[PDB]
């Protein structure tokens, strides 16, 4: 539970958080449900914090009759929608609910139908990134970001990546089926070791610049 | 004043819907619009001519 070790320095940040302050754009949204997704919706995800969500309709209108009150411009988003909405973030906004009875158990998963802060762009955002292949990869300053969609076919998703998992590729190497976040750049440089479908090593968290 | 051309009345339409709160989210903004309403003045005339023998 507490520090079982001592490193020479603190980590630069936790996934979903902001390291650098600058021009940023973020929007609120409701988490919806992959079950409510009308189409097959293959990719499955637990609303993890460092995931890139997609727009899936609006919930502005309130009521059940013809006269409906548009109370707010509310966005209704899903974890792996093709229409990229924003990378979920700012975990301090939310309330910890625990996991399976233990109310104080660690949890980075937002419950379904909750409200999240989806950064559309940020000077620096800590994101969990993954490997798009089974081989070792090196990400540098000039590296791009693409997130797994909801309808990624089983043949393309051989590694069994999560629903909204941001991958991180090199120019002209986007793993197949993956959709790209425009103008997204890997700022800090890291190395991901070789992985398999069963292992699926969690790629080390990275500072990224979006738009 | 019988020589004016138009009578004008102003209307203003506010605008703005709320948004769910987020610490780092964009601030929604309100605004307004203004239109002006003109009614034209119509002058009518009528006369008479009267003769001595009449």
């Amino acid at each position: 539970m507490f520090q079982k070790q001592v490193y020479r320095q603190y980590t630069p940040g936790f996934p979903g958080d902001l390291i650098e302050d600058g021009p940023k754009r973020a929007r609120p949204g409701r988490i919806m449900s992959l079950s409510a997704v009308n189409p097959a919706a293959t990719a499955t995800g637990p609303n993890r914090i460092s995931r890139a969500f997609g727009y899936a309709g609006d919930v502005s209108a309130l009521g059940e009759g013809q006269p409906k009150t548009i109370a707010a411009r509310a966005s209704e988003v899903v974890i792996g929608g093709a229409n990229f909405f924003g990378v979920l973030g700012h975990p301090k906004h939310y309330a910890l609910f625990g996991s399976a009875g233990d109310s104080l158990a660690p949890s980075y998963d937002l419950p379904d139908g909750a409200e999240g802060e989806f950064f559309d762009m940020a000077t620096g955002l800590v994101v969990e990134i993954f490997n798009g292949a089974a081989t070792a990869l090196d990400l540098d300053y000039g590296d791009l970001v693409a997130y797994v969609p909801n309808n990624l076919p089983t043949a393309d998703n051989a590694l069994g990546l999560p629903a909204g998992a941001l991958v991180g590729f090199k120019a002209g190497s986007m793993p197949t089926g993956l959709v790209q976040i425009p103008n997204a750049r890997i700022v800090n440089a890291i190395s991901l070791p070789a992985q398999s479908a069963g292992n699926l090593v969690a790629g080390v968290t990275i500072v990224q610049l979006t738009q | 004043s019988w020589e004016d051309q138009e009578i004008v009345q102003g209307i203003v339409e506010p605008a703005g819907t709320a948004v769910e709160y987020g610490d780092h989210t964009n601030i929604p903004l309100t605004s307004w619009n203004a239109n002006f309403e003109r009614r034209t003045i119509v002058r009518g005339e009528l006369g008479m001519m009267v003769g001595t023998l009449e």
